[PDB]
């Protein structure tokens, strides 16, 4: 059977979708969303950690000189000192007193532990969102995981489901991504080969096994002090360590629609937005004969008690008159007040109550017991806590009925008024007619 | 490896009309974070040191 519905993007909200077959007897469909996943591609652009200054130990020319070589190392530096006098505990190293060089040579390396403690920057970009709902209609009851777009099926008890494309393409997540451990924040990481010192991105390499690093710490070399082997330089401090206790709250606390930001793979679940569209097809097998659904007549309904809250507040009291018992498919076909129950037990005595959520003061929604119709029409109440640790089950429509208090008092205003203004235009109307008779 | 943290205790709110009032009550420098889970978040951050409102 060939039936498409508009469900929302809400974990732990079961939509009631109703088929009206032709030949069958009516069913109601519980579409429940248990969790969602919108899955970001990302292209990895460099890899930084804290960088490792290598500072071997410095060859003194005793009474001689060497000459300073090239070396192919991320920021190197080799520089050359004459004139040194170098002493050790036991005396004076070398020989002559002024006739001596001595060979300072540093360099960037990447650290031991850029394979364990490392900052991966990412590109995000077409996020593919897949979602897990549940179907159980007539007597199965069953869950399964699709992609959400108009290019997956799955089966469900016999039945073909497709959940087209989410209808905003939105995303927590910016161009560029940078993934610590299991935090992600939206930085703007600086290109590759354009990192600064004291920043994020000083050295940068290109995958953890890459061999090319670039390094870019401002180096610098100085003359020893008379008489000391210690190598002296000045380097700019790790800016990993820098971003690590600047780096502030990740994505997860900034997320918007309450987005719960993973990594392992990085992505953005629940996220409370947008709809999700459903084409069902569901088999013959599935339906009810109406020869054996029994047959509802005189259905009115009264409503006792109805509090607009968040929970199922509104009680709802049916009266009607069957012929066998069994089971028939409640649904409101108003999004004033969705019923809780989607199928309840017919029997005899031909009353039935029903639980609905609303949100509006004097609600009109229409329930349909089987085949029969009726109108259920109530006064809400305006409810007691301030604060619920939960959603609202309703649709949140605040326009009170065509018939409600308020709006029948605006009615009757508008009654009043435009009685004299017609008033008003026919004693016009009625003289300027004898005004072009005479 | 893993490394036993304390955990804070649950804060005393009182429910006002669309408001949210908490007791903090911290050992210790504690971090407390809230965002709206609406369209448009609005996120906080403050280091809770003493008892605050
Ligand atoms: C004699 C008086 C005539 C003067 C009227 C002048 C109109 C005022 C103009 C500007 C007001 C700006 C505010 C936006 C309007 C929101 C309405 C809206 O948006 O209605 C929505 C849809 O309505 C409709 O489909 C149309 C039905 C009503 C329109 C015409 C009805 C006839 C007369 C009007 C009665 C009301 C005024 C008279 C009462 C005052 C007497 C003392 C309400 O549905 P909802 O819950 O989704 O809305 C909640 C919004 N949610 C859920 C998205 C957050
Ligand atoms: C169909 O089955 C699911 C999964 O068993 C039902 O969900 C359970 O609901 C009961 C309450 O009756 C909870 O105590 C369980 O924790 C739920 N199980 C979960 C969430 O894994 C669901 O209510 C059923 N829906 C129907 C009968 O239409
Ligand atoms: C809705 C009810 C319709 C009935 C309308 C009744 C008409 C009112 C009765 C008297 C109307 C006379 C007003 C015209 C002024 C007469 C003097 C003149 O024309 O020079
Ligand atoms: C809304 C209440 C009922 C509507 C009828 C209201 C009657 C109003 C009185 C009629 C106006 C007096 C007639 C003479 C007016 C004139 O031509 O000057
Ligand atoms: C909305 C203001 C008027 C516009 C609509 C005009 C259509 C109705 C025709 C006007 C009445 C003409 C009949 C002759 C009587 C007269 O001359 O007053
Ligand atoms: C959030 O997402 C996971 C999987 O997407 C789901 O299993 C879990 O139930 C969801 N949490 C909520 C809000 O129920």
């Amino acid at each position: 059977y060939e039936h498409t519905a508009t469900i929302p993007n809400v974990v732990g909200f079961p939509y009631k979708a109703h088929i009206e077959r032709n030949g069958f007897s009516p069913m109601t469909l519980q579409l429940e969303v248990l969790g969602t996943s919108l899955e970001p591609t990302l292209n990895l652009e460099y890899i930084t950690c804290e960088y490792k200054t290598v500072v071997p130990s410095p060859y003194i020319k005793c009474c001689g000189t060497s000459e300073c070589r090239s070396m192919e190392r991320p920021d190197y530096q080799c520089q050359v000192y004459t004139g040194v006098y170098p002493f050790m505990w036991g005396g004076a190293y070398c020989f002559c007193d002024t006739e001596n060089t001595q060979l300072s040579e540093a360099y960037v390396d990447r650290s031991d532990v850029c394979k364990h403690d490392h900052a991966a920057a990412y590109k995000a970009h077409t996020a593919a969102m897949k979602a897990t709902i549940r179907i159980s209609y007539g007597n199965l009851n069953q869950t399964t995981t699709a992609f959400v777009n108009g290019e997956h099926t799955v089966t469900v008890g016999g039945s073909r489901f497709t959940f087209g494309p989410i209808s905003t393409a939105w995303t927590p997540f910016d161009n560029k991504i940078v993934v610590y451990k299991n935090d992600v924040y939206n930085q703007d990481f600086p290109p590759y080969g354009s990192g600064q010192p004291g920043r994020f991105g000083d050295i940068q390499s290109r995958t953890v096994e890459s061999k090319d690093l670039y390094a870019n710490t401002a180096l610098k070399l100085s003359r020893p002090s008379s008489g000391t082997v210690h190598v002296p330089y000045t380097q700019t401090p790790s800016g990993f360590k820098y971003w690590l206790k600047e780096r502030g709250t990740s994505l997860n606390d900034k997320a918007p629609f309450g987005c719960v930001i993973k990594t392992n793979p990085v992505r953005a679940e629940n996220c409370a937005v947008g709809n999700i569209p459903v084409s069902m097809d569901i088999p013959d097998t599935a339906f009810t004969r109406v020869i054996d659904a029994p047959a509802v007549t005189n259905l009115e309904c009264q409503v006792a008690v109805c509090t607009h809250s968040s929970d199922f507040g509104g009680i709802a009291t049916l009266t009607f008159k069957t012929d066998k018992p069994g089971k028939c498919a409640v649904h409101s076909h108003s999004n004033v007040a969705t019923i809780q129950e989607a199928a309840v037990d017919i029997k005899t005595d031909g009353k039935i109550t029903l639980h609905f959520s609303t949100a509006s003061a004097s609600p009109a929604f229409k329930v349909s017991v089987c085949s029969a119709k009726t109108t259920c029409t109530a006064a809400c109440e305006p409810p007691k806590d301030h604060i619920v640790p939960y959603g609202a089950s309703h649709n949140n429509q605040v326009f009170p009925d065509m018939s409600g208090t308020a709006m029948t008092w605006v009615q009757r205003v508008a009654g009043g008024l435009g009685g004299l203004t017609l008033a008003a235009v026919a004693v016009l109307i009625l003289v300027t007619c004898v005004t072009m008779r005479r | 490896s893993t490394c036993r943290v304390p955990v804070a205790r649950a804060p005393g709110v009182t429910y006002g009309k669309r408001e949210l009032t908490v007791k903090l009550h911290p050992d210790h420098p504690t971090l407390l974070t809230y965002r709206s889970l609406g369209a448009d978040p609005r996120p906080y951050e403050e280091w809770i040191d003493r008892y605050v409102e």
